RNA sequence: CUCGA
DNA sequence: GCATCCGTGAGTCGAGG
DNA sequence: GTTGTGGGAGCTGTCACGGATGC
């Protein structure tokens, strides 16, 4: 009866899991953390139980166990990578974070600014005619496939890279000395 | 428009909560240490 | 993977688990925290039988 | 009585078990076999019956099942209201609440990891008690036994932290906020003023 | 944490 | 029959590190 | 894969009050 080889585990290995949680606890020095670690280390012994030999001392097992299952929490927790807990991110944890962020911490100024127009490069833009410019747009602006800006354009294709050559060349022109 | 009339509270069923959620996360990894990138089904997914 | 009770009705004075099934609130811990069993139903026929 | 009669009877501990006791429920019977006792009598079991009837009136008149009161289903909040960043030294700050669900989520895992390998009931019913006292740290930490702490024994700020206090959500962000157009400066008289 | 009204 | 045990309140706004 | 000996830090100088609970 394997099944009984089992059981057999469970009246001799469960008592001394008591003790086991004490020294767990005494390692972790957190009391959920300790609870988290015996419950792991019974997980550990009873999965390959079959390894344990009958009549034998079973609490140094378990130990041997515990001890091994801590040092294998610690070695996942090598790279974390360091987390901390707060009960709140500061102002100046969030703006030294914007320091080095893709985007800062905008202001209402910054976004209503942006939303209005660039003088400089609208009226570059209304100097190239619509059709080039049209297709400048849907080139570069927005990225689409030059076979969709043909298909958008209801033009064929050479057509609309001709025009995207065309107009690039002209802003380039107009837009050379404004880019800098 | 911040012209409502009233708010109402309520117990909320798993059934409202599984209606709420775009998907179960089911991790505990946050983030990769080394790309700085959510680890995916984590709890920043 | 097992329902949980939400601790603001069950330990939230007066105890709304509690009150909801008249049960003392120290019964209903002992209940929840598996420090003792509680019989969900009976089977009166079979055992009057 | 397992052993014997165990054919007869259904029995379990945890929260399961509420959840059955809450489906085999009659909601009006209770109400009004309460209301029954309650112009019975007067005193003692008359404020019992007072008091434990307001809850199940609430509940039978509010459309709200009971049911509600066990969750098989938790909701996250979304990241950006528990936020994480890295300060200066490359180490990571976050907010109490993602170590608390980190929590939750780990010993969910460890409770199926376990119900899989069918380990003891003794073992399981840990992993299930553990969960629960997890839960009710990620709602209300502090309010079932001791708090769990992070470093430095700091009590971690449940989901109930955010709304109480005088700095939690509603004295704090709804009662008053910081605004724009905005300065401070010391003051010193000017008699030259006119009022 | 210390300090200002 | 109530005595305890617990859980809730306990000023505002400002500066660094 | 784990097989010789094994109970942890924490309050811990607050007060005044009202109402479940629990013997």
């Amino acid at each position: 009866t394997d099944e009984e080889l089992t059981a057999r585990f469970e009246r001799d290995a469960i008592p001394l899991l008591d003790q086991l949680y004490g020294g767990a606890l005494r390692m972790t020095r957190n009391p959920a953390d300790a609870e988290d670690l015996l419950q792991e280390t019974m997980v550990k012994a009873y999965a390959g139980f079959r390894s344990f030999r009958h009549g034998t001392n079973l609490k140094a097992w378990l130990y041997r166990i515990l001890t091994n299952t801590y040092i294998n929490s610690y070695r996942k927790k090598q790279r974390q990578p360091a987390e901390y807990p707060t009960e709140q991110i500061t102002d100046w944890q969030l703006a030294s974070n914007a320091e080095h962020s893709s985007t800062g911490l905008r202001s209402a100024e910054v976004e209503a600014l942006e939303a209005l127009p660039d003088t400089e490069i609208k009226e570059a833009l209304q100097a190239l005619p619509e059709e080039f410019r049209m297709a400048v747009y849907y080139a570069d602006v927005e990225g689409f496939p030059y076979k969709e800006i043909a298909e958008i354009m209801d033009t064929p294709i050479g057509t609309v890279m001709s025009r995207l050559h065309r107009g690039r060349r002209q802003l380039r022109g107009l837009l050379a000395d404004v880019a800098r | 428009v911040n012209f409502f009339d009233e708010l109402r509270i309520g117990l909320a069923t798993a059934e409202d909560i599984r209606q709420w959620s775009y998907g179960e996360v089911k991790k505990p990894e946050t983030i990769n240490y080394r790309t700085l990138k959510p680890e995916k089904d984590g709890l920043f997914c | 993977a097992a329902p949980v009770t939400h601790i603001w009705y069950f330990k939230g004075v007066p105890s709304r688990l509690g009150y909801l099934l008249d049960l003392a609130p120290k019964d209903l811990e002992k209940i929840i925290y598996f420090a003792a069993y509680v019989i969900t139903s009976v089977d009166e026929e079979m055992r009057h039988n | 009585l397992v052993d014997r009669y165990g054919e007869y009877f259904t029995g379990a501990m945890g929260a399961e078990s509420i959840q059955k006791l809450i489906e085999n429920f009659d909601i009006d019977a209770e109400a009004e076999s309460l209301r029954d006792v309650i112009r019975n009598g007067k005193g003692q079991k008359k404020l019992r019956a007072l008091k434990r009837l307001k809850v199940v009136a609430a509940f039978q008149q509010s459309g709200n099942s009971p049911m509600g009161m066990v969750l098989d289903a938790v909701p996250v909040i979304p990241p950006e209201l528990r936020p994480m960043v890295q300060l200066d030294g490359g180490r990571f700050a976050t907010s109490d609440l993602n170590d608390l669900y980190r929590r939750v989520i780990n010993r969910n895992n460890r409770l199926k990891r376990l119900i899989d390998l069918g380990a003891p009931e003794i073992i399981v019913n840990n992993e299930k008690r553990m969960l629960q006292e997890s839960v009710d740290a990620l709602f209300d930490n502090g309010r079932r036994g001791r708090p769990v702490t992070g470093p430095g024994n700091r009590p971690l700020k449940s989901l109930s932290d955010l709304l109480k206090g005088k700095q939690g959500r509603f004295r704090q962000n709804l009662l008053g906020k910081r605004v724009d157009y905005s300065g401070r400066s010391v003051i010193v008289v000017g008699p030259q003023l006119k009022l």
